[PDB]
């Protein structure tokens, strides 16, 4: 029985309420848009 | 990286054990005796159980008074015991032994008339050492001088210069790195060098001895899982490693370490402490013999006790290194300056090394080092002993591997007018005691002439010739 | 009169008390030991092969409890007493379970029982004992009792 088993690190210790806090506080998302340029923003003909 | 004869392997475990059974038996009878001022004990019952059960068995092979100069021939001092070896206290009767156990390599701990008169004349002038810190008072003149004359030396663009060899290496690793770093050390570095990293919050791991191919896996791994529970990313990563692993003999393997540093944006820590004036063809050390532009290396630690005859330790680096140190170090803020006749001799001794002092004698024991440990480490492997290093290195350890030989190996020694030194379990590991022989450039022929045939003799008794010979 | 010279690998480890378990030529010593000890006890007053195997059964069991389960901490103080909550067992592979090293200590007790049983033909006067003892062997090194203890006795 023993001796087919498969070595295992023992399970690590779950991340405290604290220390969330943290990590959800160093996180910084990156802009919704990328900067416009003035290329970018040419107006196409309005017509009748 | 050592071979072990397996049946050797064997007879030595069996004799710990046995050391370890008696001494189990006779502490269980010294608990139940104690029978016949409140507060705890100054040290608990078993936490120096080798100490007073296996060391004291040969307390007689350590801790030799000498009474002379550390030169080729010293005297020993003789000391008995008086009260059935518990307290050994020294006579006046001495020996006159060969010195081989010391580490002047380049024969400057004596009298040579270059360095001893201009010592004197700059003690008379300034008085031992000043009583201030370096940033208030301690500045003299020739600790300005001096900053000068390792900088050319060693090569890189500015050094420091402390007072001692084991504070250069835990008053300044919490200066560059800090808690959230990794530290990938190697297995045998220096004590100093581990209990610096300790000093600081970081975290160490260690990768196999003097081979890169295990380097590079410990990287990709560190680098691929971030900080060990919060994945983060290591915000620093430092490699130390050593010129000449000393009680292993090797030169490292460096220009496969740095290759494989500049790959993954780590750094590199050099500790040259045993190779600044041995190996090298000019006395530069590793990065000479071996081919490797300074530059590559981001520090480099050091240390004159060794080579130059004299305490003391520095770090070399880029101009601004030296400027951050210079300004955030603790042991340069608050410790007292190097003394004054104590720099004066690292002076006057690269001035000999680099030959600026009108002769020529500073490439002749650059020589008479080389010419020496090729020659006793090639007659050692004849005879066939187990010799380790390479053949460009001043230590040659010689492999025992039976605690009960340790002190066989250097009382006969002893006796016969030759002093070496021995290592033992709790320093070193279980399987591996040793015997360490340091070859300087102040021995002649005819003194290893007449120390290879005392050892010779010595081999066959306590049977340590494991190789063949011839 | 020297052969077999093998290579011995470094592995870290970190840990002068159970780094030395793993360079060549501990099971061989660890067996010759105990065949050893079952000559010398037959030899010093002659005896049946059963009971000598019963002794040496005993006394392994003491030696051992007392080495790998009992006592807590290292001899060296150079690591500033970093393992004073943890035993023998515990410290060895740091932590890693069901290693090769740790199976072939786990599968000794059994094996020496099992001898020491076969030839005295179980009866009660010594079954009784042996199985306590390596009951007691087999429970103390199981994967589930790790850092756990009975009603705190030597826990803290
Ligand atoms: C006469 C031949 C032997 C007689 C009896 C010898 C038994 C002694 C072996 C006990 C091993 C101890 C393992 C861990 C002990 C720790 O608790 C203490 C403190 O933490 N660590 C230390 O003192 C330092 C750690 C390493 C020191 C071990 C030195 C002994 C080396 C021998 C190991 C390999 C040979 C034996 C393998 C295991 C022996 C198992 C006991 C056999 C039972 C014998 C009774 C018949």
């Amino acid at each position: 029985i023993l001796l087919t088993r498969k070595s295992y690190k023992p399970p690590k210790r779950p991340l405290t309420e604290q220390e969330i806090d943290e990590l959800c506080d160093e996180w910084v998302p990156e802009p919704l848009i990328p900067p416009i340029t003035e290329d970018m923003k040419h107006e196409p003909p309005v017509l009748e | 990286m050592i071979t072990i004869p397996y049946l050797t392997a064997v007879s030595t475990y069996f004799s710990y054990g046995l050391l370890f059974a008696f001494g189990q038996l006779r502490d269980f009878f010294r608990r139940f005796i104690d029978w016949w001022q409140g507060y705890a004990p100054i040290c608990l019952g078993h936490e120096d159980f080798y100490i007073r059960r296996l060391y004291h068995r040969i307390q007689d092979c350590f801790e030799r008074p000498i009474s002379s100069a550390p030169d080729a021939w010293f005297d020993v001092v003789e000391r008995y015991s008086n009260d059935n070896n518990k307290t050994l206290k020294r006579t006046t009767k001495t020996s006159r032994c060969l010195n081989l156990g010391s580490y002047n390599y380049l024969g400057f701990g004596s009298f040579d008339e270059y360095c001893t008169p201009r010592v004197i004349e700059s003690l008379k002038k300034f008085s031992a050492s000043t009583c201030s810190s370096r940033v208030d008072a301690g500045t003299t003149s020739v600790h300005a001088e001096l900053e000068e004359c390792v900088t050319r030396f060693v090569g890189k663009p500015a050094a420091v210069v402390f007072g001692m060899g084991y504070a250069t290496n835990s008053a300044i690793i919490p200066v560059l790195i800090g808690k959230g770093g990794l530290i990938i050390s190697d297995s045998l570095n220096h004590s100093s060098i581990v209990n610096g990293a300790r000093g600081s919050g970081a975290t160490i791991r260690v990768f196999q001895h003097n081979t890169p191919s295990h380097l590079e896996r410990v990287l990709r791994e560190q680098i691929a899982e971030g900080q060990p529970r919060t994945h983060r990313p290591w915000k620093k990563i430092i490699v130390v490693v050593e010129g000449i692993y000393s009680m292993e003999g090797e030169i490292c393997h460096l220009p496969e370490v740095v290759a494989i540093c500049k790959k993954y944006k780590a750094y590199v820590y050099l500790d040259e402490a045993h190779s600044i004036g041995a190996i090298g063809k000019t006395g530069k050390g590793i990065c000479e013999l071996l081919g490797v532009d300074t530059a590559d290396v981001d520090v480099m630690m050091g240390t004159f006790t060794k080579s130059f005859g004299s305490c003391g330790g520095y770090i070399a680096g880029s101009k601004e290194l030296i400027q951050y140190l210079k300004h955030q170090c603790p042991a340069h803020l608050y410790a007292t300056s190097i003394p004054t006749p104590s720099a004066q001799q690292i002076i006057s001794a690269i001035k000999v090394i680099l030959g600026e002092d009108g002769s020529n004698r500073g490439a002749q024991k650059l020589a008479r080092i080389r010419e020496n440990s090729n020659f006793f480490r090639a007659e050692l492997q004849k005879m066939g002993f187990e010799v380790l290093g390479d053949n460009d290195s001043p230590v040659m350890p010689i492999m025992l591997y039976n605690p009960a030989k340790i002190p066989a190996f250097s009382r006969e020694c002893l006796r016969q007018k030759v002093a070496v030194v021995v290592v033992g379990f709790p320093a070193t590991p279980l399987l591996l005691a040793r015997a360490r022989i340091c070859i300087s450039a102040s021995h002649s022929r005819e003194d290893l002439i007449r120390a290879l045939k005392v050892i010779s003799k010595v081999g066959d008794l306590s049977g340590i010739k494991y190789f063949p010979a011839e | 009169m020297a052969n077999l010279y093998v290579k011995a690998v470094p592995p870290p480890d970190m840990n002068r008390n159970t780094e030395w378990f793993m360079y060549p030529g501990v099971w061989t010593t660890y067996m010759l030991i105990l065949f050893f000890g079952w000559l010398v006890v037959l030899s010093v007053s002659g005896c049946s092969p059963g009971m000598a195997w019963t002794v040496v059964n005993l006394a392994h069991f003491v030696v051992t409890y007392h080495s790998f389960h009992w006592m807590k901490g290292t001899p060296f103080a150079d690591d500033q007493g970093i393992y004073n909550g943890l035993t023998w067992w515990e410290q060895m592979d740091n932590g890693q379970q069901l290693t090769r090293n740790r199976k072939f200590l786990t599968l000794v007790p059994v094996v020496l029982y099992l001898i020491a049983s076969h030839t005295t033909d179980y009866r009660h006067p010594w079954l009784f004992l042996n199985t306590l003892a390596v009951m007691v062997l087999v429970v103390a090194k199981f994967p589930n009792m790790h850092k756990v203890r009975i009603f705190g006795i030597n826990g803290d």
